[PDB]
Parts: structure tokens; sequence; C-alpha cells
């Protein structure tokens, strides 16, 4: 972080990578959550099947 | 005040090593603009207190 810094920010950079990661991870969950999930909220009353 | 030789000064370190009775003598030139000896540091740290 001290040498290595100019004209990039090596900290700024690190942690804009991991909060990138972050919400990709964020998006997944609110898909399989397996208690707050969609796919897990669905009911049964609302699901089909293909003909 | 420090002896000079053929207007040369001689600088003291104790720093160089001295073993069995030996050691070494250096003679520099010092500066970018005559192609001299040169230290380099890294500006703008973090907490500094000092250069560097």
């Amino acid at each position: 972080a001290d040498l290595y810094s100019s004209p990039h920010d090596q900290i700024k950079e690190q942690l804009r990578l991991t909060i990138e990661t972050i919400k990709e991870r964020q998006e997944s969950e609110l898909i399989n959550n397996p208690e707050y999930g969609l796919l897990a909220s669905v009911t049964d009353d609302q699901r089909i099947s293909t003909l | 005040q420090f002896i000079t030789w053929r207007g040369i000064p001689l600088i003291p370190s104790n720093k160089i090593p001295v073993e069995d009775g030996k050691t070494k003598i250096l003679l520099l030139r010092v500066g970018e603009k005559r192609q001299g000896i040169v230290g380099l540091f890294q500006p703008g740290l973090a907490g500094e207190q000092s250069p560097g």
C-alpha cells in the first residue's frame, strides 16, 4: 500500500473488487437463500410445471 | 573539523567493518546533475513523521 500506489491506490482497488464480489453474492442469495430466497418463498399453489 | 588530502575531506563512519586490523576506504562523487551517487526515498507516506 505504501510503495505501489501511483497512479492507482492498491487498497481502493482491492476494496472495489471485493465489493463487486460481495454484490454478486448478494444477487445469488436473493434467489437461492434457503429461508428468504424467492425459490423457497414461492407457494405450492403458485408453482406449476411445463406441459 | 576534518582532515583533507588534495583538498578532499575524509569523513569518519564507524559502520565500516574492521576485521583482523584490516579495513577499506571509499571515494565517492555525489549528485544527479553530475552522474553521481544518489539515495532514493518514497514521499507522501501515510502517517509520515520524517521523509521516508
